[PDB]
């Protein structure tokens, strides 16, 4: 970050472009009051909320321990934007819900042995409720491929061959009948959120955000990794 | 439709008695008006090794009009020579190409 | 498929995208010039609210120094302010309409200086130059 | 021989409508000019088909089913009628399966219509007629949408029935005078 | 379960003996995962001696 | 009609893959090269036998004396390609040698074509392209698009077939 | 005229006899600047006369007629055509103009001196005088800065140029303070020609082009003074080959590199082109598409932020490489595109979501129409859309043509400074005719190895 | 993007209606090759680049 959100709409456009500061959140001023704060209970109107990672691991099928991992995309991996609500209560727990906004970015990574993980990082429909040092939810990641995308062969869920067609003599293709059928189903992975900073002037939050989910399958042709993403997150109450 | 003698590939097209198309193999599902689900074919086989079996699963069903193109379906045993799959060509063909380059 | 009711998208302005594109219809149709220079209440309706946003806005966006959100804001809606102008005027007398292309012009040359002011950042400069603007809008407004 | 001489210094030209007549079993309607009749029976009842020569995607189809009411309000509301014949569009059966990965479709669909606008309109004559006009959408994004116009009548017990397609890459492009020249002379 | 000696591997010993054990593929004859494997990798010392 | 053909020709056979187009297409420009290149080499190395600006003129077709320097142009060639040629005779029998066995070599190649022996694909890679949905390579979008052509090109081109085809059978891809 | 038999120069190669022959080469440039000059007339009075005006100016094929409506020539606010006289008048004019040209360069070639050495020692020259030709080149250069001078006089005193990014939509405004801080007039020159840099192609204000133009009068001014005073200098005379044929093959080259930048401005430019009278750019034309799909699916009642394409990337909206929020699809390499109308919905970060999902304007949505279906693509035979469409539009876009017939003459000016190069180099030495038996000099060098 | 000669639905009879020709099948292998050149990089109908 290092930058609030005054001072990024101090700048302009082409002072912004080609220096990767798009792809960060701000972060509060020294006005913030930390934890909770004093913000009143109720329910507000979530906007501007964002969440920017700043480290990824990979635990491959059939590993107990999570590995570092280099990414290839460039900075294409910040969510940014999202609409939602907050509802706070007088005890202190929160509860936080995500409607609209740009809540997904693909995102590919590669491991120690040089493989790429490809995955689908996302918060949509995001569920989570606790207390401000902690909130655990939920949210569905859908799949990384359309029902409409055709692999290289030219077979899809929704549109394409359903076998081979080179093999023209073999009839019925017993051997090929698992990489015949592709289903873009989706799946769910889980979050935990916490709240380091509020600033009730300005209706202004931000913390930090663990989440874990699943890679791609190439549409049921693979069996998925999990994922570890974790990193900062910005959020405006009003 | 049998699939002619140029193609590499052909559409799976189902035809009635006058040449009507009634039922197909889509590329796109997403909308379609002569699919196999929606017409309900079914497919029976008389003599041979399945005489008397009738086949009324769409997969099995698109899985036999497939090989229907190709004419006559038969039983193959792929496995003691580990054929990959492809059409070769007979001591016709050998024959008339080497003598034509010659 | 499956229905869906959009029959109110017409009314939400459905059209506009696929009457732009009619090559049949003339360039004025297509740009909409056409329509304004027609019904006047539509350049009425848009110089009002051009002023009212341009006032408020302005002022907002100067206090917190928000020069991009300013110029565009400048140019968003106002964009069809030059030409909303001159049909209005288009409509007057000799004498009037030579007042109102004057004072026109005196408050086109003030927000070409407001907006010089806010692409080089002067608060202060751009605030004056605001005040300037907003009180030739107000009497080239008074004048049609 | 034919003796005819040929058209040399010439200044008219014989057909400039765009448009052919057509005179058929109890209707009548104005064909393209450019559209090339056709062998294909989706629908049943199909007593008409022409399709364009550049794109195949553009057609229309004239219907005449066997129904026992004789009018077509008896049918049901225009609303219920386009329920009701909803399989003119297609239908996705060969998609069997669930996904939340689509632009703007609802869960587990990969294909949609929205119905822009509704009619319920007399000829000359004195027949009620039911006038439609839809965007039906794909998953993939086929042509950006096609457009289907529909106007359905009955006339001595039976449906006739037209429904005029036309994707939306050809309909901003200039093609949707042809198709809309089609639909509006659809007569029973 | 499966080390240098049961894949038939003559010379990578021999070049691991003297002290190089990283690879250009992110990978360690440990196991572990490479840190700035550097000029002298497996990769490194073969180009090396091509040259 | 020879671009329906030579169209046709792409679609259905593969003739782009055979390596006797390959072979045919290499001598024709290399003939081309050489052709252009002789004539440079022949027209920058002449000598002087003449005033004028104008070198056309210097020239009698009786005469004895060869009209350019050969020792010239070969150590030019020399120190810019590398190799050069240094016998006439030989260079000449060269220009005549390569179009022909690059057209022979196409004969051959349609010759082995007119009984549909095309050498129309890969079968490993086909076969790892249908085990792995991962793997991609520019053969495979060839093949695609051999088949585009095709399937779109069938119906027309060969009105004996009376092929109607449904439009949604027709392969097609996202929104083109 | 002359022949072969006393030159040595063919028919063919007849313009080569005039080379030290002052009076008829003067007399053969003043005829070919008349014919210059009676095309720029004709072909404005053609364009002028065939214009309708309920059509745009890029759909009916002219390329003059924009570049009077630049200089802010009987155009109106939003890019409207509202007056043709000015048109009429600069057509007459130089036509007029031209045939006086054409009467000078007659005579000058007809009955004009042969050689004007003697007779007119301050216009005689020789190729080989260096004071001299440095003369010339200094006077020439004062003409030019001073043409510079005069183009910046136009947009501050004399009604200004047309601003497409004027507020309250493009209109002919009056630049009152150009850029002309060091730091940007060298930040165009010393630009990377890559994309998002652009070169001196990526300006986006009438400011920095005044600005410019003050700055290279200023230069050319002070060039010509210089090159009056002086003389090259011992370095300069250690590098060049001085000759007639030498110094046209620089130009040549000048000027192929002039063309080159002039295609890729026309292609690329929004500002100094406007796509008022040019129509959309290549980019322009696809950002516009995806920009009436997204406004139109979102009147449908769909998520556009939130859509999901079929490769997982966004249908509607994706991430830049560098962050920027850009639109999605194939247009996701024209992100550096940067119009009018799409400016104002771009806040710092990229576009603005709020921006796009309720304050979208009907202006906005119908530019994007109208640059969508009028895209730079076409035909031979003027025959609008893809290669796999129908004859149904006649429309070629005004860009394509001035790119395709500049980058041809650049080309063809480079291959002509080639020639000339090398042959100036080769005649200077001596060897331009052939090589010379008696001493050959290949035959005096050692053999290779 | 200044293509070739587009001699598509050029002879037209008296009715208007149209008459084919080699040129047509020209088109007709393009359309063939052209909507499966990228079968995903696509969303919208126009390839404009
Ligand atoms: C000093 C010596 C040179 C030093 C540097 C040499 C580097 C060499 C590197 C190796 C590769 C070769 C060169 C590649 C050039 C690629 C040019 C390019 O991608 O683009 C060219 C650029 C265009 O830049 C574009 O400029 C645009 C301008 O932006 C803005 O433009 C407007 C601004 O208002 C609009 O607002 C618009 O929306 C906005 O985008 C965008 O930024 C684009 O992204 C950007 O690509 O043009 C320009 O730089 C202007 C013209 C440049 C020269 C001519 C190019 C064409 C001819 C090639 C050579 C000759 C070939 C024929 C002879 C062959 C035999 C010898
Ligand atoms: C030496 C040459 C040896 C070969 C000669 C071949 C024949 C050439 C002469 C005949 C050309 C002709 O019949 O030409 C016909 C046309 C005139 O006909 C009119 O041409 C018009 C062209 O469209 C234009 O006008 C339309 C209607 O307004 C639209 O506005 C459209 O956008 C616009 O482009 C329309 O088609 C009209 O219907 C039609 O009547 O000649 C013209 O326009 C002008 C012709 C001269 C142009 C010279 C400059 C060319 C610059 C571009 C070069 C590009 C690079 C090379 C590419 C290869
Ligand atoms: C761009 C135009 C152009 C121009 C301006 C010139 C100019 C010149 N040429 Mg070159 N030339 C050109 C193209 C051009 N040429 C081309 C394309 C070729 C290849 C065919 C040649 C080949 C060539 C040769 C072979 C020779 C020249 C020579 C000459 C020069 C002598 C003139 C003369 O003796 O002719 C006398 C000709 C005539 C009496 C005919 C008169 C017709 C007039 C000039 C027509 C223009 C009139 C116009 C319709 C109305 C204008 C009047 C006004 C009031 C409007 C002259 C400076 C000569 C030279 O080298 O001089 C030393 C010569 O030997 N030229
Ligand atoms: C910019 C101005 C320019 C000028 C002033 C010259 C000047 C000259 N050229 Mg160069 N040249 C130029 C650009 C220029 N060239 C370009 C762009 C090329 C392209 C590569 C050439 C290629 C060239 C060649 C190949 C030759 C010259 C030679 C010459 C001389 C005789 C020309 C002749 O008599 O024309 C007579 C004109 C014609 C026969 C008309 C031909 C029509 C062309 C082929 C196409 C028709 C044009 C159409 C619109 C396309 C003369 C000194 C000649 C030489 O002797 O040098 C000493 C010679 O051999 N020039
Ligand atoms: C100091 C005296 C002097 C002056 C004022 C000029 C001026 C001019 N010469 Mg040069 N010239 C001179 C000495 C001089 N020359 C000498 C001694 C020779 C050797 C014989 C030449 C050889 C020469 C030739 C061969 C040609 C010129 C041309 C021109 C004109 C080029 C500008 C133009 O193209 O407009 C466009 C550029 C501008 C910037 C717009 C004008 C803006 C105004 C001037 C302000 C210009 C009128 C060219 C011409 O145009 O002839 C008619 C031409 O072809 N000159
Ligand atoms: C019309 C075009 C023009 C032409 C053809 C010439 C031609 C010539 N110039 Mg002149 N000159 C011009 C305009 C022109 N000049 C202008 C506008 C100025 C004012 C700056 C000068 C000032 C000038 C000087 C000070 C000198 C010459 C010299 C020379 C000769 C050397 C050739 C050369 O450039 O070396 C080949 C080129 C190079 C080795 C590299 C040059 C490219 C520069 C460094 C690029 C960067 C630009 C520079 C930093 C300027 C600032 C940028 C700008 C934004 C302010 C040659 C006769 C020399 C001489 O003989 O004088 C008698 C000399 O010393 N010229
Ligand atoms: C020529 C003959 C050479 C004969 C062999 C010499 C040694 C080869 C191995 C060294 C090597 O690879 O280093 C390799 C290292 C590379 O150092 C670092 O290595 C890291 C590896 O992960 C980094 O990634 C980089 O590769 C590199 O920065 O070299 C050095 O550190 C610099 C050494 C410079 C030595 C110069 C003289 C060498 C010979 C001296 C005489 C013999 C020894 C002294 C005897 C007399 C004592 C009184
Ligand atoms: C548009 C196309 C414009 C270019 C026309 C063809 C130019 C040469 C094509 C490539 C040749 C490669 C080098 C081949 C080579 O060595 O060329 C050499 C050849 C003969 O040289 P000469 O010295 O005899 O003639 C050149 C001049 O010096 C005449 O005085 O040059 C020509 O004949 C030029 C003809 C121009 C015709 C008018 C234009
Ligand atoms: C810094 C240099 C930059 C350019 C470097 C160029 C390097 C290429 C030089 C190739 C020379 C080979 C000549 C063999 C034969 C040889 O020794 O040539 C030498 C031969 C000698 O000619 P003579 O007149 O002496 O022959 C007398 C007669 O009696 C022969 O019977 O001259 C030629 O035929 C010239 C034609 C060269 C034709 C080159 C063919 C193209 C190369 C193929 C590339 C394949 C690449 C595969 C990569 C996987
Ligand atoms: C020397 C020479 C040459 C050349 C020449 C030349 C290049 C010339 C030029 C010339 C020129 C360049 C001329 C011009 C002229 C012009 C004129 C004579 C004009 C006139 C005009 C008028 C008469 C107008 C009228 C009008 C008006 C006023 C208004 C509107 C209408 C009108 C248009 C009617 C040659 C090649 C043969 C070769 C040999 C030598
Ligand atoms: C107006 C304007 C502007 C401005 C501009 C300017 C100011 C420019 C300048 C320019 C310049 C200032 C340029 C320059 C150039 C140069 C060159 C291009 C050079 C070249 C050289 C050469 C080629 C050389 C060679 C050689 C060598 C190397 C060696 C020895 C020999 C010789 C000498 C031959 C701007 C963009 C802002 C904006 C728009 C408008
Ligand atoms: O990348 Mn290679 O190909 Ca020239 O078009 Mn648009 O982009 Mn894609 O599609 Mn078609
Ligand atoms: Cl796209």
């Amino acid at each position: 970050g290092n930058f609030t959100f005054d001072e990024l709409q101090a700048k302009s456009y082409l002072e912004v472009k080609g220096s990767t500061l798009a792809n960060q959140c701000p972060i509060l001023g020294a006005d913030a009051q930390q934890g909770l704060g004093d913000v009143k209970p109720g329910t507000f109107q979530l906007d501007k909320f964002c969440m920017e990672p700043s480290s990824f691991k990979v635990k491959m099928p059939g590993s107990k321990e999570f590995e570092p991992s280099t990414l290839l995309t460039r900075n294409t991996y910040s969510l940014d934007q999202m609409t939602g609500s907050v509802t706070v209560k007088g005890d202190g727990s929160v509860a936080l819900k995500q409607q609209d906004g740009i809540d997904f970015a693909p995102v590919t990574v590669k491991i120690r042995g040089g493989e790429m993980v490809p995955f689908m990082f996302t918060v949509k429909n995001l569920n989570i409720e606790g207390k401000a040092d902690g909130l655990t939810g939920d949210f569905t990641v859908p799949s990384y491929r359309g029902a409409t995308f055709m692999d290289p062969q030219g077979r899809g869920a929704a549109s394409g061959w359903e076998y081979v067609k080179g093999l023209a003599a073999a009839g019925a293709q017993e051997e090929l009948a698992a990489e015949n059928v592709k289903s873009a189903a989706a799946t769910v992975g889980e979050a935990a959120f916490a709240i380091a900073s509020t600033d009730a002037a300005t209706g202004e939050i931000a913390g930090v955000f663990v989440t874990r989910q699943l890679a791609d399958d190439d549409l049921g042709s693979k069996d998925p990794a999990t994922i570890e993403i974790e990193g900062i997150w910005y959020g405006q109450l009003s | 439709r049998r699939m002619p003698t140029f193609f590499e590939t052909f559409p799976v097209v189902l035809l009635d008695k006058d040449g009507v198309v009634r039922a197909d193999v889509p590329f796109r599902r997403s909308e379609s008006k002569y699919s196999i689900e929606q017409v309900g074919v079914s497919v029976t086989f008389y003599g041979g090794e399945l005489d008397g079996v009738t086949f009324s699963d769409p997969a099995t069903v698109k899985k036999y009009a497939r090989r229907a193109q190709l004419g006559e379906i038969f039983e193959f045993d792929r496995a003691t020579l580990q054929s990959d799959g492809v059409f070769r060509t007979s001591p016709r063909g050998w024959f008339t190409f080497a003598h034509l380059c010659f | 498929l499956d229905l869906f009711d959009d029959r109110k998208a017409r009314q939400a302005g459905f059209d506009i995208i696929y009457e732009a594109r009619d090559l049949d219809l003339p360039q004025g149709v297509r740009d909409g010039l056409a329509q304004a220079r027609e019904n006047l209440d539509v350049a009425k309706a848009r110089i009002k609210e051009a002023e009212k946003r341009i006032d408020a806005d302005l002022d907002a966006y100067i206090a917190k120094a928000y020069w991009t959100e300013g110029r565009n804001e400048l140019r968003r809606q106002v964009g069809t302010l030059r030409f909303d102008l001159n049909a209005v005027a288009d409509t007057l007398p000799k004498a009037a309409k030579k007042e109102a292309q004057a004072a026109k012009n005196e408050f086109l040359a003030a927000v070409e200086a407001l907006d010089l002011q806010l692409r080089k950042k002067n608060g202060d400069k751009a605030a004056a130059a605001l005040a300037d603007t907003k009180a030739k809008l107000d009497a080239v407004i008074a004048k049609l | 021989a034919y003796g005819d001489a040929a058209r040399v210094f010439a200044g008219n030209i014989t057909n400039k409508s765009g448009f052919i007549p057509y005179a058929g079993e109890g209707f009548a309607l104005l064909i393209p000019s450019k559209w090339n009749p056709s062998k294909e029976q989706d629908f049943p009842g199909v007593v008409l088909r022409y399709e364009d020569n550049g794109d195949a995607v553009n057609n229309l189809v004239v219907l005449v089913q066997k129904v026992g009411k004789n009018n077509i309000d008896e049918l049901g509301s225009p609303d219920k009628f386009l329920q009701d014949n909803a399989y003119l569009f297609g239908e996705s059966a060969a998609f069997t399966g669930e996904t939340l990965s689509e632009g703007g479709f609802l869960p587990n669909k990969v294909a949609a219509a929205s119905v822009l606008d509704v009619q319920e309109a007399t000829d000359k004559k004195g027949k009620k007629y039911y006038k439609y006009e839809v965007l039906t959408r794909s998953a993939d994004g086929d042509e950006g949408g096609r457009h289907q116009l529909i106007a359905a009548t009955v006339s001595n017990g039976n449906l006739y029935l037209i429904k005029v397609q036309c994707g939306d890459k050809r309909w901003f492009k200039g093609a949707k005078r042809e198709a809309i020249g089609a639909w509006d002379s659809f007569t029973v | 379960l499966n080390p240098m000696w049961r894949q038939g591997m003559f010379v990578l010993p021999f070049m691991t003996r003297l002290g190089i054990t990283q690879s250009w593929g992110g990978w360690t004859i440990s196991g572990e995962t490479a840190s700035n494997p550097g000029i002298w990798s497996y990769e490194g010392v073969a180009a090396a001696h091509i040259i | 009609a020879i671009f329906r053909f030579i169209l046709f020709f792409q679609g259905f056979h593969n003739w782009t893959l055979n390596p006797f187009h390959m072979m045919g297409v290499a001598g024709v420009l290399g003939a081309a090269l050489l052709c252009a290149i002789h004539g440079a080499t022949v027209e920058n190395t002449l000598f002087e036998d003449g005033d004028g600006a104008n070198t056309f003129r210097a020239f009698n077709p009786t005469q004895a004396e060869e009209t350019y320097s050969m020792v010239t142009a070969n150590r030019f060639w020399s120190q810019i390609f590398g190799v050069a040629f240094s016998n006439k005779r030989w260079l000449h029998f060269f220009m005549l040698f390569v179009p022909v066995t690059g057209l022979w070599m196409s004969a051959i190649g349609v010759v082995g074509l007119a009984l549909n022996l095309r050498a129309y694909d890969f079968v490993s890679q086909e076969i790892r392209a249908a085990e792995d949905p991962e793997f991609e390579t520019f053969y495979t979008k060839n093949i695609l698009l051999n088949e585009g052509i095709r399937a779109w090109m069938a119906a027309q081109d060969q009105p004996h077939e009376k092929l109607v085809f449904p439009e949604e059978v027709l392969p097609r891809g996202n929104a083109l | 005229g002359r022949d072969q038999e006393s030159t040595g120069f063919a028919w063919w190669a007849g313009n080569a006899r005039l080379i030290n022959l002052s009076g008829k080469l003067l007399g053969a440039h003043v005829a070919h600047a008349g014919l210059i000059v009676f095309w720029a007339g004709a072909m404005n009075l053609f364009e002028v006369a065939h214009f309708v005006p309920e059509k745009p100016m890029y759909e009916q094929g002219l390329i003059l007629l924009p570049h009077l409506a630049t200089l802010g020539y009987g155009v109106g606010p939003g890019g409207e055509v509202i007056d043709t006289y000015p048109y009429f008048v600069s057509g007459v004019l130089h036509l007029i103009s031209s045939a006086v040209l054409g009467f000078g360069g007659v005579y000058h070639s007809l009955v004009g001196p042969e050689t004007l050495e003697e007779s007119f020692p301050f216009f005689g020259y020789v190729w080989k005088d260096k004071n001299k030709m440095t003369t010339i080149l200094g006077i020439h250069l004062i003409v030019l800065g001073l043409g510079a001078w005069l183009l910046v006089w136009k947009a501050m005193y004399f009604g200004g140029i047309y601003d497409t990014w004027a507020p309250g939509g493009g209109d002919v405004r009056i630049i009152t303070n150009p850029t002309v801080s060091p730091g940007v007039i060298f930040g165009y020159l010393f630009r990377s020609p890559f994309g998002g840099d652009g070169w001196i192609v990526s300006v986006d204000n009438m400011e920095d082009v005044i600005g410019g133009h003050i700055w290279i009068g200023t230069l050319c001014i002070f060039g010509g003074i210089w090159h009056i005073l002086t003389k090259p200098w011992a370095w300069a005379r250690r590098a060049f080959v001085w000759s007639g044929e030498a110094y046209l093959s620089y130009s040549l080259g000048a000027i192929s590199i002039m063309g080159f930048t002039a295609c890729c401005m026309a292609w690329f430019n929004t500002t100094a082109y406007p796509s008022e009278f040019y129509g959309p750019t290549g980019p322009e034309a696809s950002q516009s598409q995806t920009f009436t799909f997204l406004v139109r699916d979102q009147r449908l009642g769909a998520n556009v932020a939130s859509a999901q394409g079929p490769t997982g990337l966004g249908k509607y909206l994706m991430r830049s490489p560098t962050g920027e929020i850009i639109f999605g699809g194939e247009t996701m390499r024209f992100w550096d595109f940067r119009g009018p109308w799409l400016e104002p919905l771009r806040g710092p970060n990229g576009l603005d979501l709020n921006k796009l999902k309720n304050d979208i304007q009907p202006w906005q949505e119908r530019r994007a129409a109208e640059y969508m279906t009028h895209a730079p693509l076409g035909s031979l035979n003027s025959v609008g859309g893809v290669a796999t469409e129908i004859n149904a539009v006649n429309y070629v876009s005004p860009r394509s043509w001035l790119a395709t017939s500049h980058f041809c003459l650049g080309f063809f000016f480079f291959v002509g400074h080639l020639w000339h190069a090398g042959r100036a180099r080769a005649a200077a030495a001596g060897f331009e005719k052939g090589i010379d038996r008696d001493n050959e000099p290949v035959l005096s060098m050692r053999p290779l190895d | 993007n200044l293509n070739g000669f587009n001699f598509n639905q050029s002879v037209v009879d008296s009715q208007g209606r149209v008459i084919n020709t080699w040129a047509d099948i020209i088109n007709r292998a393009n359309l063939g090759m052209e909507v499966m050149h990228e079968r995903n990089a696509h969303n919208f109908p126009l390839d404009l680049a």
